[PDB]
């Protein structure tokens, strides 16, 4: 089932973000808001898995755009 | 890169 990979929640008839290079990594906006507090307290905001996943096709941890974050820091 | 957002 499509699943939040931090809670475990459906992601069905909800938003969710998806990791560029890792399909599995999904992530629902509560999971994701509580990532970008965490992570953005010190820099970029890297995939909420923690494992930095890289862009497709380069050697670089993809990071949340400013419009993403504000997306999902607006609230629902 | 396009969106991460679904
Ligand atoms: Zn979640
Ligand atoms: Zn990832
Ligand atoms: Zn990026």
């Amino acid at each position: 089932p499509l699943c939040c990979t931090l809670c475990h929640e459906r992601l069905e008839d909800t938003h969710f973000v998806q990791c560029p290079s890792v399909p599995s990594h999904k992530f629902c906006f509560p999971c994701s808001r509580q990532s970008i507090k965490q992570q953005g307290a010190s820099g970029e905001v890297y995939c909420p898995s923690g494992e930095k996943c890289p862009l497709v096709g380069s050697n670089v941890p993809w990071a949340f755009m400013q419009g993403e974050i504000a997306t999902i820091l607006a609230g629902d | 890169r396009a969106s991460v957002i679904k």
